[PDB]
């Protein structure tokens, strides 16, 4: 009787940002990013190319509840490394395997007759 | 009534084939399993969604309306 | 405005008359389905 | 006649009981003069939950049945509004024993303390439910309630980006016809 | 470099291949992002003019939803909560019509 | 002077809300009135707690030859959190 | 100014004299003014203790 919006899950809602960052007083150079509207898919993704990085340093996901569309990425770097930049050359980087893998299934998909 | 659309499970378009299945079952006269791996069903997941199935739609329709 | 349950005819009676079925003897007289545009959702 | 009760004595005076009798009541007119008077001298009586009218006091705030007002000069009383004639009110306050509370003040002398859409079916146009059935319950005031057809639920949305269709088929208007144009459901 | 595929057989509806040099966490974004995050086309809405079989207009609705649709084209095709349109317009919709009857 | 906040929009001219009408809360199903010596409103509200689309309606006649009616409404219901398997 | 439909609202609205007005009937709920003194019946919100109990 009143089941959420389906829709709602993967739609921005009304006054709503995308990304909302905030410091972290827990520890130095620590920040909190909430990703709205979005699932583990993103997440995991970006925090894994997060942890492949050596100035990285700490860098986990949460999702608070299966409910609502939302999870919040903290993110610590080294000092002098502003974690904003860390999360857009992770994206970056994530941006660049995805066009090679693209690439390369699209050679392997021509190559084969089938 | 009618053969699901797609697999619960996986979603797998199982409704083109139940027509077949009845005409191998019928017409060659082949075992369950054998008529559902030439249907093309590995996963038991919808070699049990078409195994189980029973055709209500039939027995609604012997009514006149 | 209303059909039979076997004979399946319309009937488009009025106020103050039989409910019964012109065709046969038979009365359920069902009614048929509302000429108001309707939508459904695989939802 | 009960106490309080507004009693209608001639086409143009409103009077108030102060004592409510068998068949002689005390009752205070609009001038504040107050006189005994008998149960055929009163010709009805006024409803004032069913009586549309106001009054504008001194601030210009408006008062209504019942409102509670605090005279500017005088005494300054404080009670709430029985009944508002053209030029006077009639006040009761409960601090007041004289003539039982009741008291005629001037309003410049104190001071305060057809949906056309209901009914039809529409769909949405910019929302999450766009293009689905809808039978509209209630307007709250810039924003109708609908409850769709395929879903059982009802939902809140601005009635201007609804388009309104015949109770049968017919086209979409929007609702900017209905507003203007007497409501008419379109020809199927 | 990056990432290479190896196919180890292709077929019309069912392709088996091997990703290397790729991380786990990579590979199950890309497989989640590929059962759900594709757009296709499907029976969203359903118009019931004339029904009297046995079975529900919610059923039928239903069953014409999980319908599968040709899609090859959907980049080009626009959502509908996009697009300024009244309801349904060609340019983010595809209008069919089902049209039986016994004998 | 029994108005109840039913709907009777959805009623038809007969009295009856035909196949395929949007039902939900108080919306009256059966539209019948008692006369008093003019009349009363006796109508039967749908279920507050339940809503759906009418399936069917039938108008026959009791054992006494008295107008009966007798009107099914057909929901869609899907498994959710609370229900029990 | 939400308005019973939205969750994060009210229905009822209690003025001095004790009288309660309904915002969902009343078409002018916007208009009202909230004055010192009255009470509102809003919807529950998070954080609202509520006593939860079995039957048995
Ligand atoms: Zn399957
Ligand atoms: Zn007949
Ligand atoms: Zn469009």
């Amino acid at each position: 009787m009143n089941a959420p919006d389906r829709f709602e899950l993967f739609l921005l809602g009304e006054g709503e940002s995308k990304l909302k960052i905030d410091p972290d007083t827990k520890a130095p150079n620590a920040v909190v990013i909430t990703f709205e509207k979005e699932d583990h898919t993103l997440g995991n993704l970006i925090r894994a190319e997060l942890l492949n990085d050596r100035k990285v340093l700490f860098a986990a996901y949460k999702v608070e509840h299966p409910f609502f569309a939302r999870f919040k990425l903290r993110i610590q770097t080294t000092e002098g490394y502003d974690p904003k930049d860390a999360l857009k050359n992770a994206c970056n980087s994530i941006i660049n395997k995805l066009g090679a893998l693209k690439t390369n299934f699209e050679t392997e998909w021509n190559l084969q007759t089938l | 009534m009618i053969v699901p659309v797609r697999c619960f499970s996986c979603g797998k378009v199982v409704g083109d084939k139940w027509e077949s299945y009845l005409n191998l079952l019928q017409e060659d006269e082949l075992d369950e399993g054998t008529a559902l791996s030439r249907l093309g069903l590995k996963r038991y997941c919808c070699r049990r969604m078409i195994l189980t199935h029973v055709d209500l739609i039939e027995k609604f329709l012997r009514y006149n309306p | 405005k209303y059909i039979c349950a076997e004979c399946s005819s319309k009937l488009s009676l009025s106020r103050t008359d039989a409910v019964r079925c012109k065709d046969c003897g038979h009365r359920i007289l069902l009614k048929a389905r509302t000429k108001r545009l309707v939508q459904f959702e695989a939802r | 006649y009960a106490l309080h009760d507004i009693v209608e004595l001639s086409a143009k005076n409103v009077a108030c009981i102060i004592q409510a009798g068998h068949d002689i009541f005390k009752v205070i007119d609009e001038t504040g003069k107050v006189s005994t008077i008998t149960k055929g001298s009163i010709l009805s009586k006024i409803n004032t939950a069913r009586a549309r009218v106001s009054s504008v006091d001194a601030n210009g705030n408006e008062i209504k049945i019942g409102d509670t007002i605090v005279e500017k000069v005088g005494s300054r009383r404080e009670g709430q509004v029985l009944y508002i004639q053209t030029q006077q009110i009639f006040v009761v306050s409960k601090k007041i024993v004289e003539n039982a509370g009741v008291f005629v003040v001037n309003p410049s002398n104190v001071e305060a303390v057809r949906e056309v859409a209901l009914g039809k079916t529409v769909r949405i146009r910019s929302a999450g439910y766009k293009g689905q059935l809808g039978i509209v319950k209630d307007v709250n005031g810039d924003k109708a309630t609908v409850e769709l057809h395929s879903k059982n639920k009802h939902i809140t949305i601005d009635k201007h980006k609804l388009t309104y269709y015949n109770r049968e088929g017919g086209e979409g208007i929007t609702y900017d016809e209905l507003v203007n144009r007497r409501g008419r459901v379109p020809q199927a | 470099e990056g990432p290479q595929v190896k196919i180890r057989e292709a077929s019309k509806d069912n392709v088996d291949f091997i990703l290397s040099n790729v991380d786990l966490a990579m590979a199950n974004s890309l497989r989640r992002v590929m059962i759900a995050e594709i757009p296709t086309l499907a029976i969203d809405s359903v118009e019931v003019e004339t029904n009297t079989t046995v079975l529900a207009d919610e059923f039928i609705a239903h069953r014409l939803g999980l319908i599968p649709l040709q899609s090859m084209d959907i980049e080009q095709l626009e959502y509908s909560r996009d697009c300024f349109c009244e309801d349904h317009c060609d340019k983010c919709s595809v209008v069919l019509t089902l049209q039986a009857f016994g004998e | 002077l029994r108005m109840k906040h039913g709907t009777y929009d959805k009623l038809d001219d007969d009295g009856l809300i035909a196949p395929g009408v949007r039902v939900s809360g108080e919306d009256v199903i059966i539209g019948k009135t008692t006369p008093i010596s003019s009349k009363r409103d006796a109508s039967t509200p749908l279920r507050s707690t339940e809503n759906g689309i009418v399936d069917q309606v039938l108008v026959t006649t009791n054992q006494d030859g008295l107008k009966f009616v007798k009107v099914r409404v057909r929901t869609t219901k899907i498994p959710q959190i609370g229900d029990k398997f | 100014r939400n308005g019973p439909n939205e969750h994060p609202g009210a229905k009822y609205v209690i003025r001095d004299s004790g009288d309660r007005i309904d915002l969902r009937y009343s078409k002018r709920a916007g208009d009202i003014q909230l004055q010192y003194g009255w009470k509102v019946e809003r919807h529950i919100m998070d954080n609202d203790p509520v006593l939860f109990n079995r039957q048995p």
